[PDB]
């Protein structure tokens, strides 16, 4: 109810189902794995309401999955019955503070069985500490916050290809059976006329040897494969026969070079494919098997029979057939067809569940390796469960997943739309996946199966554009793992109030509506012709009741990022790309306003972020304190909200959380107490309301560049809280520990104004570049003093103790004010890695401001950097002297074919000053009295869904009927463009110029951190050239087309010192140098030093390479 | 590098059993060593 | 024939022995360009070259023990076969079979291996190289220059 | 077992360590994963120092002794060209 | 730099470009991070 | 008060080419910045700026214009 | 001749006799016998 601030909303259509748990993607897959209380309450209601759901949690079934083994003898056993889990012994803050990962131990209770002496030693074992997904969505390691993105993955099971090759001049068909783990067989059929088999891709060989070396000799295969000519032809031209002459065939064939072996053969054959260990075929796997194969009950869990290979041959030679529809052997009638790998069927989703399930299996893999290593060296009636089993494989593999892994991704924490992105994002990327260089242009399409289960617009822009993908703001994941979505059910056309989420399979056996269409007063369709998509994404439509399936919503297709922008359905798909990619990007303000236009789900992007502070329980509010908020609950219990303030995010920018709640007002559970970073009032909040003036302004913003006025810095208006965090510590080396300290050597004691006792700077001191921040003293460096220093010395004397300055520094360009200093000891109890005996941590924050260079966006994918901020008085002013905030240039609209954004700016206007629209009897006056948008006080936010918003018409009416602000007239035409004056010159513009409030962001690219330059810095070891990198004071490179550029020229001095000169010539740089600091001229170029490293690795390949000259050798 | 006066340098030859011989440096105040190996093969 | 005669031809035109084609010796790189650089927390980062020098020069020395005494013809055999395979590693870590893996998780790169491609010498260090006196940043319009 | 360890002592590890020094610490290192696997948590030094009767800054140097050096040309990241050996000056 | 040669290096090139044998495989001592003695990084 | 003073073209129909322009003005400004590097040694070969000189700019300035106005040429060796 | 040698060296092991006590104290006697020879 009163959740959420007010938003006039622009919805004409209601939405039967609202969006689900952002953060189920994360938390429910984790809760999976553990199987705690929330995980057993989610099944137990899904079987009392009899939705599929699986009963086994993630650890008990990796458990009982680790069968009891046995020795060779068979005598004695192991096994892990039951799994528990501890309380963690440190707090979610205390990990994050002193570098600690958020883990809990594991227990389990783990029995030693030996029949021989009927001995049965029951005991509990610690397996390791286990790290714990926070109820925020995200994995607390070493300190940082690091969260584990979904991954696409081909489906295990059976696959089926056709091709067309223009030399056979024929159809050729494949046939694949992937499984999860185990080994891969390829098949195909009339290759020249000719069927047959790929083992790993290893031998030629035929089909019919396979089926030999199975349990069906000739006489069978004779009989029931009695309808196809091309493979009996293949069974006619083999000349084998035989069950052991196959198999010796294959045997030989795999591995050649040794004797054939009836049970090495057997035994290998049993291995590779049938063995239930190495061929641990997935949930999955099986049940897409006996889907496409109508395999009618075939074990629910375990390893392939014949009879699926079998199935296999009738499938494949049925396709090669022609015919589309047979029934399938042991089952049903099923259906005969070739299916694509870009089928969103066909793809999976690994989540954060099933890959940390996959991780430790690994690792519990190598231990039970390690175990049957040491039971076979170890005697019985001395085996303790606490003895013969090691726990270090399980925590290494869990810590190589967490630590250094693709899918394990440092968290951005921009705002809470780059975490909300990054933990609904899927990734086709990573181990096990498909790889940026193996990827072509069929995997990257957008599929007609992508609607509802993945955002089509929101993606990396880079070189992996559409290799990563976000889910769908109503995506749901089945319990297999395929990517589900919501569907109104229709019966006899009259729809009802029921919903079934769909696959990517059971959408083409449907046909499915939209939720554009339009109703009657009852449920009935108002419209019989319906526009439909159905089997393969074809748009034809039906009229009249023949639909079976409506959207919940047409926000369905698009993602949250996505989602959040207003009129997107204006916009080109290029820019909505853009859009939504830069959203992610913007940064948090000082104090942020939610945006006057945007779509009405912003309040649940962020709260279901979980950095927004909101109620566990409800009550009443007791004290309230920017540090801390206490609630007295309704049960009597006490609790505070501790809220960060100031803290540090991954990416710099500041996360503090404002209050707004009163001292004490009524809370409800789920209500917004606190703020978090860019939110107002519990709605999100990423940049600002800003005046738009749509005109080119003496050349200042050519070129999508950005002009706006000082009233946006001496307003504060668009700047924002920048927290650096750099470190030193202490160690002892071989010579000795440095220490930190005051004593400086060498040094004015100004600069030293601002320390403590122990070497610290206080907090709150102003610091610029080059300032002392800590005192550390270098024990000893080497002592070779020259005559004329040591007279120096002698002249002014010099400290006994020989240190070397090696303190922290500000580094170039950076100011800040210290605002809180962490200092770790060894001698004290807290812990330090080895060698290290001082540690300390010192944030300095700035509060830049907005300046030139700077890069500004808006929601429509409309970018640029600031060319000037002019003065107030220089902007062009309205009809009251309102000056405009930013001018836009007005060129980008029509090429970028973004118009999304006027109509923007226009609703923007008609946001700030309200309309009285009530008993206008025109077709948009009723429809917004119907809706409620007909009486908007001046201010309020006004909410257009991404694909329900308001129409132009509508836009253009209220325009008609803004409120008077003074004088009784309006100032906005109803051409939606006002008559703009001029600040510099005074005479009005000829006529008049679109203005308008757009929603302004400010990227990340900021222009503080983007300068660098280089006169003479840190050079690079293995070859003299000058290294890179902003923070190591590097040089920009010189690439190769540049050097081409400059034979183009013809300038070959200028290139010849670029190589030379000022790079990679020992004997040169410090020669120019000292040339330049002198005044003298700069002397001739030696001999690049990265070219006498070419010739000593050719020398070294035993290639004489010589260099000589017109009189000798050099 | 400018003015340093360099220590004095005699030459001492030294031969190996596979009859190569080579010229090294020793500086005067250095002690002279009848032990040394071979630059071309290694040789006593 | 033709194939045969334009490579043969080399040998007998120019005055290189063709004797280098099989190989006694071999040279090292110096210690800089395959450097063992001290870091940070007492950690020691290596060249691959200074491993693959380090694995020929066990293998030559295992050789020559085994030669020093009587062995086997199968054992001396073999010692002289993973001594001509690391030295072809050294030269070429992947050019034959399995590379030499290492750490478990790339294979080690050789000496040609840093003589090829966007890492070799000639395309990332020769004709492109970094500058001194350089500088970046973003850019601006300006209608007044 | 004894060539064969006498063999890993001295050729396995780039730096020479001598077979006393690496029976020292892999005894260290075993017992070490003995008290893991007894109490369940990472002990002190001081602790494996005075269990093992010696003093605890020579536990810090045998344990600082004991380690594998990384290889210069580890990749970054996504990009291939950027190497880890540009980076040390 | 007039001309730039190539050509097979045989083992009296190796020979005449070397300075001594490296006979033993070892780098650096694990104390004293000094280089060894006629074996690797060799003084 | 820039680079643009010295007209470009005046010095092509004064030289009849560009990159004998460019190695001629860089040779004649080297000459000139070892002039005033000279300290007063007062070396003969070494010829000081032809025409009137700021306080501080650079030697090629110098150059540009000694050869824009036409008083200085060279020959081929 | 091809790669994995570790292979070729299995194989080149071959089938060697495994050596019953007589035989191997037979073979150690001859040891004995070619060592004071």
């Amino acid at each position: 109810a009163s959740t959420a601030p007010l938003r006039i909303s622009f919805a004409k259509i209601k939405e039967p189902l609202e969006v689900p748990n952002l953060l189920a993607l994360q938390t429910e897959s984790f809760d999976w794995l553990l199987g705690n209380d929330a995980w057993k309450a989610r099944v137990e209601s899904a079987l009392e309401s009899g939705q599929d759901v699986p009963t086994k949690s993630g650890l008990e079934e990796i458990f009982e999955e680790i069968s009891p083994i046995e020795d060779f003898s068979g005598s004695m056993s192991l096994t892990f019955r039951d799994h528990r889990f501890e309380p963690p012994k440190n707090s979610i803050d205390e990990c994050k503070d002193r570098d600690f990962t958020y883990a809990a131990p594991l227990f389990v209770t783990a029995e030693f069985t030996n029949n021989e002496t009927g001995e049965i030693k029951s005991q509990t074992v610690f397996m390791g500490d286990f790290p714990l997904m926070t109820n925020k969505g995200t994995f607390v390691i070493n300190g940082t916050e690091r969260v584990v993105v979904s991954q696409l993955v081909r489906s295990p099971g059976v696959y089926f290809d056709s091709s067309i090759d223009k030399t056979s001049d024929k159809d050729i068909f494949s046939a694949k059976i992937i499984p999860s783990r185990g080994a891969w067989l390829e098949m195909e059929i009339d290759k020249r006329d000719m069927v047959g088999v790929r083992i790993d891709r290893k031998r030629k060989q035929s089909v019919t040897v396979l089926l030999k070396a199975l349990g069906w000799t000739t006489e069978q295969i004779l009989e029931e494969f009695g309808e196809y000519e091309s493979m009996r032809a293949t069974l006619e031209k083999d000349h084998t026969q035989g069950q052991d002459d196959a198999l010796l065939d294959i045997y030989r064939k795999l591995r050649p070079g040794e004797p054939p072996t009836r049970e090495a053969a057997q035994t290998l054959l049993e291995n590779l494919y049938f063995n239930p260990k190495r061929y641990d075929l997935a949930k999955v796997g099986r049940y897409k098997v006996n889907k496409k194969l109508g395999a009618d009950e075939p074990l629910d869990a375990g390893v392939l029979t014949t009879d699926d290979v079998i199935a296999t041959i009738k499938y494949l030679v049925k396709l090669h057939a022609g015919e589309t529809e047979t029934v399938g052997e042991s089952g049903r009638e099923i259906v005969v067809e070739t299916d694509d790998i870009d089928h969103f069927g066909n793809r999976r989703i690994r989540n954060v569940g099933e890959l940390i399930q996959n991780q430790v299996r690994t690792g519990l893999a190598r231990m039970e390796r390690v175990v049957r290593e040491r039971m076979t060296t170890q005697d019985v009636e001395a085996i303790t469960p606490q003895t013969l089993i090691n726990i270090r494989p399980v925590v290494a593999s869990i810590k190589e997943f967490f630590g250094t892994s693709q899918l394990s991704q440092f968290m951005d924490q921009n705002n809470p739309l780059s975490g909300l992105t990054h933990k609904r994002r899927l990734n086709a990327l990573g181990p096990g996946g498909l790889s940026r260089e193996r990827a072509g242009f069929e995997v990257r399409d957008v599929h007609p199966s992508h609607y509802g289960r993945m955002c089509p617009i929101e993606t990396p822009e880079g070189p992996n554009i559409g290799l990563i993908g976000s889910l769908a703001s109503y995506g749901r994941i089945n319990p297999f793992g395929f990517i589900e979505t919501p569907y109104r059910k229709v019966v006899e056309g009259q729809v009802t109030d029921d919903v079934d989420y769909l696959t990517a399979d059971e959408e083409d056996r449907f046909v499915i509506a939209q939720a554009n269409a339009a109703l009657g007063d009852d449920m009935r369709f108002a419209e019989a012709r319906v526009l439909v998509r159905r089997r393969g994404g074809e748009v034809d439509y039906v009229p009249g009741d023949d639909v079976d399936y409506m959207d919940v919503s047409p926000r369905q297709m698009v993602s949250v990022a996505t989602a959040m922008i207003p009129f997107l359905e204006h916009d080109d798909a290029n820019r909505a790309l853009m859009g939504a990619n830069m959203m992610r990007q913007a940064v948090p303000l000082i104090k942020s306003e939610s945006p006057l236009v945007g779509t009405g789900m912003e309040y649940r992007s962020a709260a279901d972020a979980g950095d927004v502070v909101k109620a566990e329980k409800a009550g009443v509010v007791q004290e309230v304190s920017a540090d801390y908020i206490t609630t007295t609950n309704d049960d009597g219990t006490y609790i505070t909200y501790r809220l960060a303030k100031f803290s540090r995010s991954n990416q710099g920018t500041s996360v503090n959380q404002k209050v707004i709640v009163a001292e004490g007002d009524r809370i409800i559970e789920g209500q917004v107490l606190a703020d978090g970073p860019a939110t107002e009032n519990g709605e999100m909040a990423l940049g600002k309301n800003l005046l738009v003036a749509f005109m080119p302004w003496e050349g200042h913003n050519y070129e999508d560049a950005i002009i706006l006025s000082q009233r946006l810095v001496q307003d504060d208006v668009l700047s924002s809280i920048h927290i650096e965090e750099h470190e030193v510590d202490a160690r002892d080396t071989k010579l000795g520990p440095e220490e930190i300290t005051r004593d400086i050597p060498n040094v004015s004691e100004e600069v030293l104004a601002d320390l403590d006792e122990r070497g610290i700077i206080r907090i709150g001191a102003e610091v610029v570049a080059g300032d002392i921040l800590v005192g550390k003293v270098t024990p000893k460096g080497e002592t070779e003093l020259t005559p004329e220093e040591r007279l120096l010395r002698a002249i002014f004397g010099e400290k006994a103790r020989e240190v070397r300055d090696t303190s922290l520094k500000v580094p170039h360009g950076e100011i800040g004010k210290v605002i809180g200093v962490r200092v770790f000891d060894r001698e004290e109890g807290d812990e330090l890695p080895p060698g290290v005996n001082q540690l300390v941590r010192v944030y300095v924050a700035q509060k830049r401001k907005i300046t030139d260079g700077d890069k500004l966006a808006g929601r429509h994918g409309n970018k640029g950097v600031i060319s000037k901020i002019n003065p107030i008085e220089d902007m062009p002013f309205l009809e009251d002297g309102t000056p405009v905030d930013i001018i836009l240039n007005p060129l980008a609209v029509p090429s970028r074919m973004n118009p999304g954004q006027v109509l923007e700016i226009h609703l923007g206007w008609l946001a700030s000053r309200g309309w009285d629209v009530s008993g206008l009897a025109e077709e948009w006056a009723q429809r917004l009295q119907v809706i409620g948008a007909d009486k908007v006080e001046p201010g309020t936010n006004v909410a257009t869904p991404v694909f329900d918003g308001a129409r132009e018409d509508e836009l253009a009416g209220l325009l008609q009927h803004t409120i008077p602000n003074r004088d009784g007239e309006r100032m906005v035409l109803p051409s939606g463009k006002a008559r703009l004056f001029d600040g510099r010159s005074g005479e009005p513009f000829p006529e008049p110029i679109s203005v308008g409030y757009m929603y302004i962001l400010k990227l990340h690219h900021l222009v503080d951190d983007k300068l660098h330059a280089r006169s003479t810095g840190p050079y690079s070891m293995i070859t003299q050239q000058p290294l890179g990198g902003k923070a190591q004071f590097g040089g920009q490179r010189f690439g190769e087309m540049e050097v081409w550029a400059l034979e183009a020229y013809g300038a070959a001095y200028a290139l010849q010192e670029l190589l030379t000169i000022k790079s990679d010539d020992v004997t040169g740089r410090v020669k120019v140098y000292e040339a330049i600091v002198k005044g003298e001229n700069i002397p001739e170029p030696g001999i690049p030093e990265s070219f006498k490293v070419l010739i000593k690795e050719m020398q070294s390949l035993c290639l004489n390479v010589e260099v000589l000259s017109s009189d000798g050798m050099s | 590098d400018r003015g340093i006066d360099l220590a004095p340098r005699q030459a001492v030859e030294y031969a190996c059993e596979k009859g190569h011989r080579f010229e090294m440096p020793f500086s005067v105040e250095a002690e002279i060593p009848p032990e040394w190996e071979c630059k071309v093969c290694g040789a006593q | 024939a033709l194939k045969r005669l334009k490579v043969v031809s080399a040998f007998l035109q120019t005055s290189n022995s063709p004797k280098g084609m099989v190989l006694d010796c071999v040279p090292v790189i110096p210690p800089d360009l395959r450097p063992m650089v001290q870091l940070d927390g007492g950690r020691f980062a290596t060249s691959d070259l200074n491993d693959l020098y380090r694995r020929v020069i066990n293998r030559n020395n295992r050789l020559k023990r085994l030669l020093d005494l009587g062995a086997p013809e199968i054992i001396v055999n073999n010692e002289k076969r993973m001594l001509q395979e690391a030295v072809d590693a050294l030269f070429d870590n992947g050019r034959r079979g399995r590379p030499v893996t290492g750490p478990g998780n790339r294979p080690l790169k050789s000496l040609s291996d840093m003589l090829k491609g966007k890492q070799g010498r000639f395309r990332q260090n020769l004709l492109g190289k970094r500058v001194d006196y350089s500088a970046r940043s973003v850019i601006v319009v300006g209608p007044q220059l | 077992r004894q060539a064969i360890t006498r063999a890993m002592a001295d050729q396995a590890r780039t730096i020479r360590i001598p077979v006393h020094m690496v029976e020292v610490i892999n005894k260290l290192a075993r017992v070490q994963r003995q008290m893991l696997q007894d109490l369940g948590r990472e002990p002190t030094p001081e602790e494996l120092a005075k269990e093992l009767d010696m003093t605890p800054e020579k536990v810090i140097e045998v344990q600082k002794y004991g380690r594998e050096p990384i290889s210069l040309h580890t990749p970054l990241g996504e990009d291939g060209d950027s190497e880890f050996g540009d980076l040390i000056e | 730099f007039d001309e730039l040669r190539i050509g097979l290096a045989t083992a009296d090139d190796i020979r005449q470009w070397s300075h001594g044998e490296v006979k033993k495989p070892e780098t650096i001592n694990y104390r004293t991070l000094k280089p060894e003695k006629d074996g690797l990084f060799c003084e | 008060e820039g680079i643009i003073n010295p007209p470009i073209d005046e010095l092509l129909e004064a030289t009849d080419s560009k990159y004998s322009l460019v190695i001629y003005a860089a040779k004649r400004a080297r000459q000139i910045n070892a002039y005033y590097s000279q300290l007063g040694e007062g070396l003969l070969e070494y010829v000081g700026p032809l025409v009137d000189t700021h306080v501080h700019e650079k030697p090629l300035s110098i150059a540009l214009r000694e050869i824009n106005a036409g008083l200085l040429t060279s020959e081929a060796i | 001749a091809t790669a994995d040698p570790v292979k070729d060296y299995l194989k080149q092991i071959g089938k060697v006799p495994l050596l019953n006590a007589e035989q191997e104290v037979e073979l150690a006697k001859r040891i004995e016998a070619g060592l004071f020879a």
